[PDB]
């Protein structure tokens, strides 16, 4: 009870064309990253405003669990998008009450794992999974926040 | 660290190193037989080698060798065309680009165009993926690449589908005039946009006509979004913008209409461009413009009547950071 700041998050996954649901109870790492750095261009034309800025804004998401679930090994055994619906909460420093719920959802996200765990103690084996948000050539396809806590 | 500064040695053999990685990839993925028990090993170190190459030299042989495979033999599971594109410049950062690479990359772009012509394929990546990036880049080297015969082999089509109809808009500067001719034969520009690309490579400035419906309908159908968004509450920051792309146009003097201060609402970046003398200063942020483009921002930060707070912003960021970028920014264009 001295200094025990610790929260929880719930994370869901779905592939398109069906109401898919792969989920985790927690995400210990939950590293979100936003890296932005430009290219080396030296066209050097006076009558050419560049104003390039950026339009990539890459995201990075990571979850960990012991859950591949069980039923999709079943049925699934018997682009391929892996859309993710996050579920988190927030608290007011003034009121510290349960009043807000945070959702994060994407229409284009794919996993990206490093297939070399190969680690030299059989650990608890919390199969860390690294992710990636992909972007089609249509429009938007980034996020939806579903801010709650109306009052 | 700035590895670019460091000196190099024994360049001779690392050339064989990288050609060996290239030929290994070719042999492994070239035939029907592909072992994934092999794929779970150093596949990754193969990309690791294809990277820290910039910061290393490359004669015609080595650079040709890497480009063959990089455009030909790597599986799509670990490779999207976007990260391919990103990887190919940085190979060309530390050397030149001869006729050979032009030839091979053009072969890539045409047959990859022939790869995507499908009822379903959407050509996804975490960059957007208009190998109009490739077209413009090759245009950036040398004077011109009129696309020789690849132009024609890209022109030869019929009624068909709509894929190539707008897809070929990627490579128009690397095309002949008959490209624009039989483009005018059907459907010049209706994409709700066109700017996104044409303003990026070909049109850019000097002419922004009365495009009429575009921005007007943008605001018309975004006011209702504003209402139904702020009333219920959602705040998604979905990565697609045109309000900012026209707000920057507003003070760039490219847009001189008086219909700009309308939205109010969100995107304090838009307020930042469009509201000089009453802008909300309790929204200090080292972003938006911090994504500093170049001189357009020298004019942006001209702001004779507003500098006093931005200099304290520089205080806050440069002082409380060892990051070299922010002070490299601070010195000149803010002076």
């Amino acid at each position: 009870m001295k200094t025990v700041i610790q929260d929880t998050a719930d994370v869901y996954f779905k592939r398109k064309s069906d109401g898919k649901l792969v989920f985790t109870a927690e995400a210990q790492t939950a590293s979100f990253s936003q890296a932005i750095s430009e290219e080396k261009l030296r066209g050097g034309i006076g009558n050419k405003p560049l104003y390039i800025l950026k339009s990539e804004k890459e995201i990075n998401l990571t979850v960990k669990n012991a859950f591949f679930d069980l039923e999709w090994l079943a049925m699934t055994q018997g682009s391929e998008r892996y859309e993710v619906e996050y579920r988190t909460i927030a608290y007011n420093p003034d009121t510290e009450e349960v009043y807000s719920d945070i959702y994060i959802q994407f229409p284009n996200v794919s996993p990206s794992g490093e297939f070399e765990m190969s680690l030299e103690n059989g650990n608890a084996l919390a199969p860390e999974i690294k992710f990636e948000a992909l972007a089609d050539t249509d429009t938007d396809e980034m996020a939806v926040v579903i801010e709650a806590s109306r009052d | 660290c700035s590895i670019d500064k460091i000196r190099f040695g024994e360049q001779e053999k690392i050339e064989e190193y990288l050609v060996g990685i290239a030929e290994e990839i070719t042999k492994q993925f070239s035939a029907n037989g592909m072992n994934v028990v092999f794929y779970t090993q150093f596949i990754s170190e193969a990309k690791a080698a294809l990277y820290f190459a910039k910061y290393v030299k490359l004669s015609e042989e080595g650079l040709g060798k890497i480009v063959k495979a990089l455009l030909f033999y790597f599986p799509e599971r670990d490779l999207d065309i976007g990260k391919r594109y990103v990887w190919l410049e940085r190979l060309t950062k530390c050397n030149e680009l001869p006729k050979s690479i032009i030839s091979i990359i053009d072969d890539f772009l045409v047959l990859q165009a022939e790869k995507h012509i499908d009822q379903n394929y959407s050509e996804v990546s975490s960059n957007g993926l208009y190998s109009r990036d490739y077209g413009a880049l090759i245009k950036h080297f040398e004077k011109n690449f009129i696309s020789k015969r690849l132009s024609e082999i890209t022109l030869c089509l019929t009624q068909d589908k709509q894929k190539q109809i707008d897809f070929l808009f990627k490579l128009l500067p690397l095309l002949s005039t008959n490209a624009k001719s039989h483009l005018l034969s059907f459907k010049s520009v209706e994409n709700i946009n066109d700017l996104m690309n044409g303003i990026r490579i070909g049109l850019i400035d000097e002419f922004t006509p009365e495009h009429e419906e575009l921005i007007i309908e943008y605001l018309e159908t975004r006011k209702v979004n504003y209402i139904v968004e702020k009333e219920k509450g959602i705040q998604t920051f979905s990565s697609n913008d045109y309000m900012s792309t026209f707000g920057i146009w507003y003070f760039l003097e490219e847009i001189n209409n008086s219909k700009m201060e309308e939205f109010i609402g969100m995107d304090d970046q838009y307020d930042f461009f469009v509201d000089p003398e009453n802008f909300d200063y309790k929204k200090f942020i080292p972003s938006w413009l911090k994504n500093y483009n170049d001189k357009l921002l020298g004019k942006i930060a001209g702001n004779k009547h507003m500098k006093h707070h931005v200099i304290e912003v520089l205080k806050e960021r440069v002082k409380n950071s060892n990051d070299k970028r922010y002070l490299e920014i601070l010195m000149n264009y803010f002076i």
